[PDB]
């Protein structure tokens, strides 16, 4: 309940060793997020999905169908 | 060479101002809300470089991976893509460009929210959806393709049709390989490259030396120290002597958070910038003449730098 | 059509779900207007400081003392708020140049994502572009940015060109792909396959030369309508 | 111009199509290789 970061000694929330998307930001790549009994968790966060691209030589991959998308900007 | 983020300051203007006593502390609240428009100021800053550097780099929603098997046709990306050799996994060019890229008085710096490592593994997500999947990444899912044939669709994209690819391919590799060579040692002898980068941390180093420097002034004070005033003389006077060390103090902070405010924001018109040549450079092929380098561009490849980012168009 | 005009429209009712029950959405809007308001309250809030005068009121000390001192009582005022005023002018001339920049920014996505069709990755929302619309908000615009997706990808084996009667074929446009036995040319973006002929492929040189190059039948469109 | 399989390009039978016409497409080569 009492940890040491980049960003200075952390207090009162719970350190965890699975990451997440950052929901509130730290620093020095930690973030923190109030999660389940519930507590202030904090965690290094999570960049993305890890994806290794099926890439050969001879492997191409073609979409055989599609999504009409609308966003919002 | 883009600047994309700068040292994210914070200064406690009470400790900068006054520092301990508080016979000038309760003189400051006088003023009012200058000390809390200060620090709001130098939060949305700091918050802002988090966001510029998050819009440059955070392009990419799966840290994509290269495969073991380096099958892509001649063409080299051992110098731009991770080294597992080293500590942090730059590339070699990552590498060169952090190499050559170098008081208490209420002055802080806060850490960016993504460590260099963390750049790092964008830069190399952005780069090997980029070498195994071409511009389709960005548009939607990552779809596979063999790396000639992703080249061969690039020179289709610039009027050059794709067969002068293949027929020339082992060319074209080689000078593709020749020329990111070439990177290291124009990186390595020109200090003048990386010196848009190197300004970035020359200003921001440069304001708070002058910050810190303005401490020393008297500002028509009898003293630049709080501590002489407060140890010689009586609140009648004490107080007059204060008010011109706090009135000059508190137009030294307003001063380097105005210079702040304005460097932010040519920070942020350089981190948009870079963000733009992210999008259109590197997850496509830009049409636009001289965006993306000079020469009917084929690809960039994004490597990360102290406070910027750098193009291989 | 049926199924893009369908895929559009449920895109569309998508938006006013998300921005009906989503409060955060609009938050660049109500940022500029939360600032404005911020920066105001700032300014009317530093009406009540002394600034070292004897009272934060100006009517307090012209009906209190007389000319010689209320005149250095009054300085402190004016000194305080004019210096309280030239910080809300330069933070709101900062601010006037950080909604400009974000205005040209709205101006250009108007005349090349509305007025247009866009080339540039991730101008006009994220997707290959095929328009957008705009939407007028309080001190704002929303573009609503319609684009193609590829959503449903398939692994096919891949060749840069094909090997006929010793000529290598590269397709006209498309990709030459298999399905594990037989050579098709299908377009990039989206697979339909054509069999391979004369007509979606153009030769240059012979099998020597290409890397990856493949044996496969080139059809002739004209040989079987010749004479039968 | 007259419209002919140069100009054009085959993807099917009518009736996908919302709003196709009827009407001839000229082929360059039939009467060319008659005559």
């Amino acid at each position: 309940n009492v940890f040491q970061t980049r960003a200075g000694c952390l207090i009162g929330a719970e350190h965890v060793n699975n990451s997440y998307e950052c929901d509130i930001p730290i620093g020095a790549g930690i973030c923190a997020s109030y999660q389940t009994s519930q507590s202030i968790i904090a965690y290094t966060m999570s960049l993305g999905a890890e994806n290794s691209v099926a890439y050969s030589n001879n492997s191409i991959a073609i979409p055989t169908n599609f999504t009409i998308s609308v966003t919002t900007e | 060479i883009l600047p994309v983020s700068m040292t994210k300051t914070s200064v406690d203007c009470t400790m900068y101002i006054c520092g301990d006593s508080t016979e000038c502390s309760n003189l400051l609240l006088q003023y009012g809300s200058f000390c809390t428009q200060l620090n709001r100021a130098l939060t949305g800053i700091a918050v802002e470089q988090d966001k510029n550097t998050q819009e440059v780099f955070a392009q990419v929603k799966q840290i994509y991976k290269t495969p073991p098997i380096k099958d892509f046709g001649g063409f080299n990306f051992s110098q731009i893509l991770p080294d597992p050799s080293k500590p942090s996994k730059r590339s070699p060019i990552e590498d060169l460009l952090f190499n050559k890229v170098t008081k208490f008085n209420g002055l802080t710096v806060l850490p960016p929210l993504l460590t260099d490592e963390m750049i790092a593994q964008y830069t190399s997500a952005l780069l090997a959806g980029t070498i195994t999947s071409g511009w389709t990444f960005g548009a939607g899912p990552a779809l596979q393709i063999p790396f000639p044939m992703q080249m061969a669709y690039r020179f289709n994209g610039i009027g050059v049709t794709q067969n002068v690819l293949y027929e020339n391919q082992k060319l074209i590799a080689n000078q593709f390989n020749s020329a990111i060579g070439k990177i290291q040692d124009s990186l390595s002898s020109t200090p003048s490259a990386l010196g848009k980068l190197q300004d970035v941390v020359n200003q921001n180093a440069q304001a708070l030396n002058t910050l810190v420097k303005q401490l020393s002034s008297n500002f028509g004070a009898i003293s630049s120290v709080l501590n002489d005033i407060l140890s010689r003389l009586c609140p009648p006077e004490a107080e007059v002597q204060i008010d011109r060390l706090i009135t000059g103090r508190l137009q030294s902070l307003q001063t380097y958070v105005t210079q702040q405010l304005i460097r932010a924001a040519e920070i942020r018109a350089s981190a948009n910038l870079a963000a733009t040549k992210m999008s259109e450079c590197v997850l496509g092929q830009s049409k636009r003449v001289d965006f993306c380098g000079k020469g009917y561009h084929l690809m960039s490849f994004p490597q990360s730098a102290p406070h910027g980012v750098v193009f291989l168009h | 059509q049926k199924l893009i005009a369908n895929q559009f429209n449920s895109a569309i009712g998508k938006i006013q779900d998300s921005l009906s029950s989503t409060p955060s959405a609009l938050g660049k809007l109500q940022d500029v207007v939360n600032q404005n308001a911020q920066a105001l309250n700032t300014l009317v809030k530093q009406l009540s400081s002394n600034f070292g005068a004897i009272s934060s009121v100006l009517n307090d000390i012209l009906s209190r003392l007389c000319p010689p001192e209320a005149e250095v009582q009054i300085d402190r005022l004016i000194t305080g708020r004019l210096q309280s005023l030239q910080t809300y002018v330069t933070q709101q001339l900062i601010r006037a140049a950080e909604i400009r920049a974000s205005a040209n920014l709205a101006a250009t996505k108007m005349s090349e994502c509305v007025l247009g069709q866009s080339k540039r990755v991730d101008f006009c929302g994220k997707g290959y572009h095929l328009m957008s619309f705009p939407q007028s908000a309080p001190h704002g615009v929303v573009f609503l940015h319609v684009t193609y997706v590829p959503a449903q990808e398939k692994n096919f084996t891949t060749a840069p060109a094909i090997c006929h009667d010793g000529k290598a074929h590269f397709p006209r446009e498309g990709v030459f792909v298999s399905n594990g036995t037989h050579w098709f040319v299908t377009q990039r973006n989206f697979y339909e396959p054509q069999i391979i002929t004369t007509d979606n492929t153009f030769v240059s040189g012979n099998c020597d030369v290409v890397i990856g190059i493949v044996n496969n039948t080139v059809y002739d469109p004209l040989q079987p309508e010749l004479d039968s």
